[PDB]
RNA sequence: UAUCGAGAGGU
């Protein structure tokens, strides 16, 4: 596509049935600087959903 | 500040014509929560129209 | 969530130049041109045109990362010619070839009506 | 005060929070909030 | 859900051909020939109409909620 | 101290005690009943 | 911005 030149190799090409799986990156991405701690250990809490 | 949480229209920039809400207006640089995609953008307060009693009024509301 | 605005591919920020020329002093008479908000479309077009000039000794370009709409070109000309000038000529040369091409299409189009 | 809609008979009505939660028309106790006064915009992309 | 407006792969409009495609099938044409008559030449475009499932007909059976 | 055995609030206004707090309560109750026997109604097989 | 568990999953 960049040059319009043919590819030296031919490409296996055609329809195939593909699935959209439940795993999406913006449901997983997570970062923590500081945030909440456990009352008993004062160590950071567990889980994306709790910071 | 008197324009937080009030509905806004953008009149300049790449987001021109889009609806939003003033999420945070600390000073000069506001944070408008766009309606159309799920993102809150930085925008100068000069770029906004606020809704009031009669139509969309610039930052004289 | 971290997706940039699609208009950033072609709208130039006001503090960002469409074009920036610096020298490559490692060899004589060579410039590096950084093009902002441009594609293979412009770069490959200029590149071939330039490479066929007899007084162009080196021309290449690369898009360093497909997620950012810029590219960088390297252009060296022989002692006689000044590199930036050869680039100006390639622009006007290609504009002319496209003017001709637009004319011949217009004519051929009426002929096919 | 606030517009609702009956989940069974689709009657539209209002309630002043203190009213019991049912439809005046059929007495159904499952109701749904009517849409916002606010304008909605989408980017058509 | 409802016929897509464009072919995903090339962009050709196919959202104006759904009724014509169903009509050709009532008239007894085979699916391949019906697609041929509709001028759907690239197989990306043929896939769009041949494999679409009209679910909006199912969703409409649910008595409107206003 | 309570730092070792903190209380938790299930629904804002409802708080339960740590397992250790309850277990020390059990030791304290059981301790009082040893004092209540050897000084009055002790049927021996009950003191044990 | 709870605690204890359980179940289903990701590499
Ligand atoms: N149950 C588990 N416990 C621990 N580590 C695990 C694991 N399941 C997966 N992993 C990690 O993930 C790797 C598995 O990689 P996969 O993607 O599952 C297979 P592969 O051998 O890399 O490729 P293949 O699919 O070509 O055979 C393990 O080697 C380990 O690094
Ligand atoms: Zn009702
Ligand atoms: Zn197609």
């Amino acid at each position: 596509g960049h040059t319009g030149k043919k590819l030296m190799a031919q490409v296996f090409f055609g329809p195939t049935y593909y699935q959209r799986l439940r795993h999406m990156v913006d449901d997983k991405i997570h970062a923590r600087a500081r945030g909440p701690v456990q009352v008993l250990t004062r160590q950071p809490v567990e889980g994306r959903s709790r910071d | 500040d008197p324009t937080l949480n009030k509905t806004v229209k953008i009149r300049q920039g790449g987001y021109k014509g889009k609806i939003g809400i003033v999420k945070e207006a600390n000073g000069d640089r506001f944070r408008v929560e766009l309606h159309n995609p799920n993102k809150t953008i930085p925008i100068p307060c000069s770029f906004l129209l606020i809704e009031s009693t009669h139509g969309w009024v610039p930052y004289e509301d | 969530m971290n997706a940039p605005d699609r208009f950033e591919l072609f709208i130039l920020p006001d503090d960002v130049p469409k074009l920036k020329i610096t020298p490559d002093s490692r060899v004589p008479n060579c410039i590096i041109i950084k093009f902002e908000r441009e594609d293979h479309t412009l770069a490959n077009l200029l590149r071939e045109e330039l490479a066929l000039y007899p007084d162009v000794t080196f021309v290449a370009y690369k898009v360093e990362h497909p997620l950012f709409a810029n590219f960088v070109m390297r252009l060296q000309t022989e002692e006689g010619t000044r590199p930036k000038q050869a680039l100006e000529r390639a622009c006007a040369s290609i504009i002319n070839k496209l003017k001709t091409l637009d004319h011949k299409f217009n004519e051929e189009w009426n002929i096919k009506n | 005060g606030v517009k609702y809609t009956c989940g069974a008979c689709a009657h539209n009505f209002s309630l002043n929070k203190s009213d019991p939660v049912r439809c005046k028309e059929c007495g159904h106790r499952v109701i749904y909030k009517a849409r916002t006064k606010r304008m909605i915009q989408f980017d058509a992309r | 859900m409802i016929i897509p407006v464009r072919c995903f792969s090339c962009g050709k409009v196919v959202g104006d051909k759904w009724d014509a495609y169903l009509r050709l099938l009532e008239e007894g044409k085979q699916e391949g020939d019906a697609l041929d008559e509709l001028k759907l030449k690239r197989y990306c475009c043929r896939r769009m109409v041949l494999t679409h499932v009209d679910l909006i007909e199912k969703f409409l059976r649910y008595n409107p909620l206003e | 101290p309570p730092q070792v055995r903190p209380s938790i609030a299930m629904d804002e206004t409802t708080q339960g005690q740590d397992d250790l707090t309850h277990k020390l309560s059990d030791i304290l109750k059981a301790n009082i009943n040893v004092q209540k026997l050897e000084m009055d109604g002790s049927p021996q097989h009950i003191i044990n």
